[PDB]
RNA sequence: AAAUUAUAUUAUAUUAUA
């Protein structure tokens, strides 16, 4: 008959008493009396419990999306006109997103290196041991045996790690005999990887097939063979314009004693103008993404306001916006003095390009103060669409100006972008 | 009309860049799931 | 490169202005007293203004992850959005003060409406030939306005 | 290539010379070259990258005249111009670091606790990062991997990056998974345990491997260090509300991280019994919650549920108090007045069963001496007051004498009946000389520590206020719903008129003292 | 900021009352007024200023220089009454200057009033002593102030 | 894909609240439905529930500290009972007869809720209501415009009227002083009188009233009436409003001044019974209403316009304004308001901010395109302290908490009662999304709120069911592929 | 355009995932929604 | 029989008959 006012649940309880705690500590906002409180902790656990049943009618929603034209599902996207406007990628793009590395990769490199320390140390080991010199033979290269038998290495690694398994253990003794007769190189496991054992024809010849795999990733990874796949990629035309101007400025710098040195070598002249080609045409590994400018922060460092541009019709709408870091999470937007929700007369679709560059750069609009001062045209109403990309691409440059990275989404979304259409 | 002085940032207009890390985390999350009910 | 840009060092530069403003020093400059329109009718709309606490579910949704979560929430300055770079983190990230009559600039209309037609028309009301320092004050003011029909003439 | 035209200039940058100069670098197969590369990229005002050191990490490690040393020191170089650890570059560290014996053990020492630093930076960090994404999953599988590579260094994960991943969490499963990983990380793999077959759990004896001191300092002993981590995941079983498909419930739940407490032979600290029997007194279950609060409070009274009677268990009780103010008043307020069980203990061993719908005076006064004989024998008025335990929190304990008396008052909890039915009239007499003698009590604690602030909350107050309530509906309906009976009436219009007096001075009280912080009670029931 | 209409229509082809479009001349178009200046058929001195534009122009700033006089003189709660300087109340006790003379003038930056004295409006019942000397017998109750901090339904009380 | 519609049932109605749900197809997407496995004859039991339910329809008694902040609702039968004058200037605008009529139970509510439950008996309690409103008649309430001022004022009549207290409700005051017509008063000298508003008046507060003012006797009322023939003189206060509103034309426009006199006098009489009275923008009667006096050549008279010495037909002119205590009703207000003697009757009242807007300059309003076309046309300031006796209370705009469950009410039981997306819900962004834009458009502002709320169709920049989609698609494409 | 050999070198040490700066190459577009079959 | 060059937008006109 009569509801009690006291916290119920023990997260009522919890939240109560760390409502008291910043009571008693003096924080500003904080209310003094203890219905004030109740109805604080009592609003906070409704506001949690209506977040949980927005995160799982979300969760609902996911499953039945009609991802199929149907009787209200209607594409309308120009995908029958023009076809697949809209671009996904599934890469983070570098540096604005993160997604972790996978695992395996991971304990691919770091058993990699292991081994090849573990091999460089036994190399090291019997090079400090044998007293220096070793030359080998014609006849022991075609051998292919070194100073070191795989039964010696076997009793090694057994005697100084118990810990080891068999498999490991053998992996170790071929990797110390890669290791003992030239530098490691890893390339039999790439060609392993992009070449069977059905192609070539070795089905039941292992040995032949791992030493053919190694005798190409040697003969691989020399100049020569990079000289020969640059001269191969630009008889298939696979160059822009900058490439064509950096080798005509690589072949600018050598002068002609150094052009007679080079051509004593075969290679060695057209590889100092296609290194770069080189360098692009070897892939993933080592051509680089050109990405979209990253500058500078130019913020008051005393007002800690960043200042931004926009323009529109050339003449007629001109906006500048200035930018500051609200700390108390009250952040409102500003035109000429007079908020943002009477200069544009309620509307929503005006105020939504306003508040799109903060959506776009995955930004809380409440911690940001901005002010827009207009210095085009004075007109009594700006309520216009022109004049509004006007202001979003005001506040788009103010908040690029404040955060740098912010200019990776906000020139992915065509927010910084000027178009030039006049009267 | 000719929409040549247009760049072609602004004619489709993609917008939603803030998804796409969501997207590559939920699906590196769902990859692990899976990985889950093969092993069991 | 420098600081700013042409924008950027145009208001940065009014806010020193304003920082120093003095109404009676502002005797005979002319429109050149005029403080800085944005933050001065700003300042003269304070009765309206009042700057408001941080609202209860803000004050709460912090104080949940600084105590019961032990990680607190630092500000959209202090979030280092570079993968792969540790950033300098500047002084301003949460040092600034929110206050209305600061910044933003909003201001009643009829005060506005005052300050426009008051900086015209106090344009020439300039009195050159102070007695003071240096080169603002003098004795006699010499214009040669020179004028030709190209601009590198 | 240095611009000069505006149209060049417009597409230059040193974070974009980042990718450049990482591309160049990756570009070339020998450290000779690379170094030199390297040097003319940070002579060049170049922001360095973490694909940066990613290269010279590995491309170092794999050299052949390269001491370990200067792999170190070009981390350090790396990470003082501007470049974030990852988890590649941690690993690569950990290797060249695991095959460096030559260098002395203050060294590998040294370098061992920055890649420990280094990892659990690590950690927080990811911890911090795939938060917001709900990723449990993934977050799951990235500190199983930061586990496996300290427990490889010879350490373990903080509990601070523990509190902070437990209070992240979504899931319960995965909670007490995570504890479960916790508990196991302190002792080796073939430590003995016990199993729970209820999560299919196997959760292991901590206290033999723990720190401890056998004057005697809270900070010195190991337990606080994993009942931090309980405490983490009892308030995160507290106010997060748990997603799952198939939901367990909330009395399943707290008894398995019940039992995962108690098979691990630590220390029990205040704040922990605090919260658990917190989430004990705030329970729903009528019929379990009675056993529930008498197991944690025997948690409490004993301080440890290890085996044998060690001397560290007594230091552990003479350091702090395990059976403080807090405990009491929230099993008082926990427990039903009408359990037949006993509310206090009998020489420590067990709490008997009572030796009378029995709703007589002599119950509930059996009962209240049981109460005032249970504060008297844990101590916690006498206590002193401390940095850690102030003297606000001795009020719990009047709180709950004013719970118990709510739930004598009228018979339902916190979530045409007025009162508790089946009552006499003695019954109510005697509860009203117990809101007094409440009240009494209160005043004489406020009175002799005045000189610091010491306040009632607003669960006592409103307790006694709804037991007034109560009280008074009781006489309003004995007095013209009684039938013109004359059996003692000018005694029932003396309560009456004495619950009238005691309630309007206590409305006045809320309206006037303490500062106004109960002015809502005045206005409620006035 | 306002969002009526000030210009006027362009002159161009006789319009018709379709979807987007109206007449030149209609009585919805700014109060009716233009019926003074239209021509319902579908004497030259009386028939070009009806075409010219800018006699319209100048006819539609006259009737919204009528329309701000009627808002802004309908937004006046008060009037002016000449006080002298010695019964005037210590904010008006300075030199004020002429409008549009100075900068906009606080009334009082040491008292921490910022707010323009032309905007200042001072209650009728607080100057009974200096408008009413004659009368002496309070023609004006004295205006009811609420207590602050007396505790109300405001505060929870 | 996966429905689940065929197999969802209909919970039982209960209320008017209940009754209000769609056929299944229209909001299957739009308000999705679980499924939950109980134990009743078997382990698994296959009940399909919805995520969302309706606020739950509650009496005023029912209310309590706990619904601060929270949704309620009231029936249809209680809203035509409570509410037979109407309802504030923009309440009725989210209540089509489809919709639930819901209302948010907010602090101030709880507040005003506890004071008229502490009016219901006066006597016992009179000088902790004294206490309450520091000694002044009643409660006015100001805030800015679009606030829960109107919304609070029909929350509190239907307190009043749900505890069965006499209470005067104008639920505009705007037909009063802005009405259509001013008469001078019958028998009133020097006063006027607003007929139309004042027939509705006695009108809907005799039918609102009629439980209590039935057992109203007449005490300062005259027994020779004038009254035609087979009528009944009025022996109750509900007899004396049947006699005043219903008449035929003209002898019902001296009907209602006699009527309102009498009335008014009959109010100031009652020292026993509290009567509490309910007026929606008292700011309107504490200046001057819009009619203006005539001029006092029409009264005295003209042989011929030539040579009379008169320009009433020449030239238009601007007489002096009738204030609002002329008017028969606001004198009798005025006359229990200033007269101390009345400890009796509570002004719960508020003003509104309903004016059109004026910053510096302005044209002509446009006719299609115009929000404030019934707006006032007052430009005037006001101090609720200075120009009113009573409290002033300052209501400001929501907070998250507020602005978050009325938001939820508001998208959820539009879509629940086939007045929201529906089937195209995949079209229109999540509640997250919906919440943080409009919160971004409003400024939590409550009519604002409900403005954005109806200005989301429009909206053309959302991008998040755009690549949601795609990535649904993708995730379709490549599990087609792992199953290849 | 027509089919190279550039990107089929073996990468040396297998770090083809860590380079976070490479090329991603041009923008690929997917569908919003599955048009209607044709038959 | 495809690619689309295609501008496209809306209104008016006469000795009704003087
Ligand atoms: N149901 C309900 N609606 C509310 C509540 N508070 C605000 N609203 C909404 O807010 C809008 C504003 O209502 P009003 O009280 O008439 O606005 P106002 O403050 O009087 O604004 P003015 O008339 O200009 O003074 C209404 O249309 C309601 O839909 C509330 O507590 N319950
Ligand atoms: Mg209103």
């Amino acid at each position: 008959m009569q509801k009690l006012l006291s916290p119920r649940t023990a997260r009522h309880a919890r939240l109560f008493r760390l409502a008291g705690k910043l009571a008693d500590s003096g924080s500003p906002g904080v209310p003094k009396s203890d219905g004030e409180r109740l109805v604080w902790v009592n609003s906070h656990v409704r506001r949690d419990k209506d977040i949980s049943l927005s995160q799982e009618e979300e969760r609902i929603r996911e499953l039945m999306m009609p991802l199929e034209v149907g009787e209200n599902s209607f594409a309308a996207n120009g995908q029958a006109t023009h076809g697949n406007l809209f671009y996904f990628r599934e890469y983070p793009m570098y540096p604005g997103e993160y997604v972790p590395a996978e695992h395996n990769t991971l304990s691919s490199l770091r058993d990699e290196l292991r081994l090849d320390l573990t091999a460089q140390s036994l190399k090291e080991a019997w090079m400090r041991v044998s007293g220096g010199v070793y030359f080998q033979s014609v006849d022991e290269y075609y051998a292919s045996v070194d100073g070191l038998d795989a039964e010696q290495i076997g009793e090694v690694l057994a005697a100084l790690f118990p810990e080891l398994n068999c498999y490991e253990a053998q992996a170790l003794v071929q990797r110390t005999l890669e290791c003992i007769s030239r530098p490691v190189s890893a390339a039999s496991r790439q060609l392993s990887r992009t070449i069977t054992a059905e192609a070539v024809g070795l089905d039941n010849a292992p040995g032949h097939y791992t030493n053919f795999l190694e005798w190409m990733g040697r003969l691989t990874e020399t100049r020569a063979f990079k000289t020969e796949h640059a001269l191969f990629e630009f008889s298939r035309r696979k160059f822009n314009r900058d490439d064509v101007r950096v080798m005509f400025e690589n072949y600018r710098l050598m002068s002609k004693a150094t052009l007679l040195a080079d051509s004593a070598d075969s290679y060695s002249h057209f590889y100092t103008v296609l290194k770069d080609f080189a360098r692009k045409v070897a892939g993933e590994d080592s051509r680089h993404q050109i990405g979209v400018r990253i500058d500078e922060a130019e913020v008051d460092p005393e007002t800690g306001i960043a200042v931004g541009r926009g323009c529109a019709d050339g003449e007629k709408y001109h906006f500048t916006a200035l930018l500051r870091e609200n700390r108390d999470h009250n952040g409102i937007i500003t035109v000429m003095g007079k908020p943002l929700s009477l200069v544009l007369d309620n509307k929503a679709w005006l105020m939504e390009m306003v508040l799109m560059p903060f959506d776009e750069a995955n930004l809380d609009y409440r911690d940001f103060d901005a002010h827009i001062v207009s210095e085009g045209h004075a007109m009594p109403s700006i309520a216009n669409e022109i004049a509004a990309f006007a202001l979003r691409m005001a506040v788009a440059n103010a908040l690029v100006k404040l955060i740098p990275l912010t200019r990776i989404p906000l020139k992915k979304s065509g927010l910084l972008s000027v178009d030039r259409r006049r009267e | 009309d000719k929409y040549r002085r247009v760049p072609m940032l602004l004619k489709p207009q993609q917008g939603g860049q803030q998804y796409f890390n969501h997207f590559l985390i939920r699906s590196t999350n769902d990859r692990l799931t899976q990985q889950d009910v093969d092993n069991a | 490169f420098n600081e700013f840009d042409a924008k950027g060092r145009e208001y940065v530069q009014y806010m020193r202005e304003f920082a120093r403003f003095d109404p009676r020093k502002s005797r005979g400059n002319g429109q050149k007293g005029f403080p800085f329109r944005d933050a001065y009718l700003t300042k003269m709309n304070e009765a309206n203004q009042k700057t408001p606490p941080p609202t209860l579910e803000t004050i709460m949704d912090r104080a949940v992850r600084e105590h019961h979560q032990h990680a607190r929430i630092l500000s959209p300055l202090e979030v280092q959005r570079d993968v792969g770079r540790l950033e300098p983190i500047p002084s301003y990230a949460g040092k600034i003060n929110a206050d209305r009559s600061v910044f933003p600039f909003q201001w009643k209309t009829e005060d506005w409406y005052e300050y426009e037609v008051a900086k015209v028309r106090n344009r020439r009301f300039v009195f050159e030939n102070t007695e003071e320092d240096g080169i603002r004050g003098s004795e006699v003011t010499y214009k040669i306005v020179l004028e030709g029909f190209w601009d590198h003439h | 290539l240095e611009p000069c035209t505006p149209r060049e200039w417009l597409q230059f940058s040193h974070r974009n010379l980042a990718y450049a100069y990482n591309g160049a670098l990756r570009a070339c197969h020998s450290l000779p070259s690379m170094l030199l590369l390297y040097k003319e990229m940070k002579q060049r005002g170049v922001k360095v990258d973490v694909d940066t050191m990613n290269v010279l990490l590995t491309r170092a490690a794999r050299h052949e005249h390269i001491q370990v040393d200067d792999v170190f020191l070009l981390f350090d170089e790396l990470v003082a111009l501007g470049a974030r650890p990852d988890l590649a570059a941690a690993e690569t560290l950990h290797t060249v670091l695991s095959h460096s014996a030559s260098m002395p053990e203050e060294w590998r020492e040294a370098r061992r606790l920055q890649l420990v630093e280094l990892y659990n930076n690590l950690a927080m960090e990811e911890v911090e990062r795939l938060a917001p994404h709900r990723a449990d999953r993934l977050l799951k599988e990235q500190m199983k991997r930061f586990r496996g590579n300290l427990q490889q260094l010879g350490s373990g994960l903080r509990p601070t990056v523990y509190c902070r991943y437990l209070h992240t969490t979504h899931t319960a499963a995965v909670l007490l998974e995570e504890v479960h990983n916790f508990l196991w990380e302190l002792v080796p793999n073939d430590h003995p345990a016990m199993e729970i077959p209820a999560l299919q759990l196997r959760v292991p004896f901590v206290a033999s491997v723990l720190r401890r001191p056998s004057s005697v300092s809270r900070a010195e002993f190991g337990d606080t260090d994993v009942c931090a981590v309980f405490l983490a995941a009892a308030e995160r079983m507290v106010d997060a509300d748990f997603d799952d498909q198939r939901p367990v419930s909330e009395r399943r739940l707290f008894l398995s991280l019940l039992t995962m407490i108690s098979y691990s032979g630590v220390l029990y600290t205040s704040d922990l019994m605090a919260q658990l029997m917190e989430m004990v007194k705030y329970s729903n279950n009528d019929e379990t919650r009675d056993s529930d609060a008498q197991r944690v409070l025997r948690y409490a009274l004993r301080g440890s549920s290890a085996a044998q009677d060690s001397a560290s268990r007594t230091l552990w009780h003479s350091v702090e108090k395990v059976a403080d103010c807090r405990v009491v008043g929230r099993y008082i307020g926990a427990r039903n007045p009408w359990n037949p069980i006993r509310v206090c203990f009998d020489e420590q061993g067990v709490f008997k069963a009572y030796p009378i719908e029995g709703r007589t005076l002599e119950a509930l006064n059996m009962r209240w001496d049981d109460v005032r004989r249970l504060i008297e024998c844990t101590g916690v008025l006498v206590t002193p007051p401390s940095e850690r335990c102030p003297q606000q929190q001795k009020m719990e304990v009047f709180t709950g004498m004013a719970v118990y008396l709510r739930t004598v008052a009228t018979g339902r909890r916190y979530e045409g009946t007025l009162f508790a039915e089946g009552y006499d009239f003695d019954v109510w007499v005697r509860l009203f000389s117990l809101v007094q003698e409440v009240r009494h009590d209160m005043e004489k604690f406020m009175a002799d520590h005045t000189l610091q602030c010491v306040e009632p909350e607003f669960e006592c107050w409103e307790a006694l206020l709804v037991t007034l309530r109560c009280a008074l509906d009781f006489c309003v309906v004995q007095m013209q719903g009684g039938g013109a009976r004359g059996t003692e009436r000018e005694v029932v219009e003396r309560l009456f008129r004495d619950v009238v007096a005691l309630r309007e001075e206590l409305i006045e009280e809320s309206r006037t003292r303490f500062g106004g912080r109960m002015r809502v009670l005045w206005l409620q029931e006035a | 900021v306002s969002t009526g209409e000030f210009d006027h229509p362009p002159f161009q082809f006789r319009q018709r009352h379709t979807f987007n479009t109206t007449p030149l001349h209609d009585a919805n178009r700014f109060g009716g007024r233009t019926a003074y200046l239209r021509e319902i058929g579908p004497k030259k001195q009386g028939r070009r200023f009806k075409k010219d534009p800018r006699t319209v122009q100048f006819n539609v700033d006259v009737w919204c220089a009528q329309q701000t006089l009627r808002k802004r003189w309908k937004q006046r709660d008060w009037e002016v009454i000449e006080i002298p300087f010695r019964l005037v109340p210590r904010e008006q006790q300075r030199v004020i200057p002429e409008l549009y003379t100075d900068i906009p003038q606080m009334t009082d930056p040491a008292r921490n009033d910022f707010s323009n004295i032309r905007n200042k409006v001072y209650d009728r019942e607080e100057l009974q002593g200096v408008l009413f000397p004659a009368a002496g017998a309070m023609l004006y109750p004295p205006l009811q102030r609420v207590d602050k901090q007396a505790m109300t339904l405001d505060k929870y009380l | 894909k996966k429905s689940l519609a065929a197999m969802y049932m209909r919970p039982p109605v209960t209320c008017y609240t209940d009754a209000c749900e769609a056929p299944v197809a229209m909001w299957d997407g739009a308000i999705p439905l679980k499924e939950t496995r109980k134990l009743k004859n078997g382990v698994p039991v296959r009940t399909v529930s919805r995520t969302y339910s309706h606020p739950p329809q509650l009496t005023p008694t029912q209310l309590s500290f706990n619904d601060i902040n929270s949704m309620y609702c009231v029936g249809n039968d209680e809203l035509i009972q409570f509410f037979p004058e109407g309802l504030g200037g923009r309440v009725f605008q989210t209540m089509p007869p489809g919709h639930p009529r819901g209302f948010l139970y907010r602090k101030e509510t709880h507040l005003l809720n506890l004071f008229v439950d502490k009016v219901q008996h006066w006597h016992t309690k009179r000088s902790v209501l004294s206490s309450l409103t520091n000694g002044r008649t009643g409660f006015i309430v100001d805030g800015p415009t679009g606030c829960g001022k109107s919304a609070l004022m029909c929350q509190v009549v239907h307190f009043a009227r749900s505890r069965n207290i006499v209470t005067l409700y104008v639920p505009d005051a705007k037909v009063w002083t802005h009405g259509e017509w001013c008469w001078p008063s019958t028998i009133l000298p020097g006063f006027f009188d607003a007929p139309d508003a004042a027939r509705s008046f006695l009108k809907y507060f005799a039918v609102a009233n009629r439980a209590t003012l039935t057992s109203w006797k007449l005490r300062c009322t005259p027994k020779d009436l004038p009254t035609e023939q087979g009528e009944r003189q009025p022996q109750n206060l509900y007899e004396l409003c049947e006699w005043g509103h219903r008449a035929v034309a003209p002898a019902s426009i001296d009907r209602q001044s006699v009527c309102v006199k009498f009335l008014m006098d009959e109010l100031s009489e009652e020292k026993k019974l509290p009567v509490v009275i309910v007026v929606d923008g008292w700011n309107l009667f504490s200046h001057e209403t819009h009619f203006r006096y005539p001029h006092p050549d029409f009264l005295r008279g003209l042989a011929s316009f030539n040579e009379s010495s008169t320009d009433i037909d020449l030239y238009p002119q601007e007489l002096p304004r009738i204030p609002a205590s002329r008017l028969s009703f606001v004198r009798g207000l005025n006359k229990m308001i200033l007269s101390g003697d009345d400890p009796n009757k509570f002004f719960i009242t508020c003003t509104t901010r309903d004016f059109k807007p004026f910053d510096g300059i302005s044209g002509f309003p446009n006719v299609e395109t115009d929000r404030f076309a019934n707006s006032l046309d007052e430009y005037a300031p006001y101090d609720p302290e200075k120009d009113s006796h009573f409290h002033p209370i300052q209501i400001g705009n929501f907070d998250e908490y507020e602005y978050r469950s009325f938001l939820r009410f508001l998208i959820n039981s539009g879509e629940l009662a086939g007045l929201g997306w529906g089937p195209l819900w995949h079209a229109s962004s999540d509640f997250e999304r919906k919440l943080y834009k409009i919160g971004f458009l409003s400024g939590r502002n409550p009519q604002g709120v409900v403005d954005h709320y109806h200005q989301e169709l429009v909206w053309r920049y959302d991008y998040q069911r755009t690549r949601q989609k795609q990535y649904l698609l993708k995730r379709r494409m490549e599990g087609m592929s792992r199953g290849a | 355009g027509q089919k190279s050999l550039m990107g089929a070198l073996p990468a040396p040490y297998g770090d083809a995932e860590f380079f976070r700066g490479r090329y991603r190459g041009p923008p690929v577009a997917r569908p919003v929604v599955s048009l209607p079959t044709l038959h």
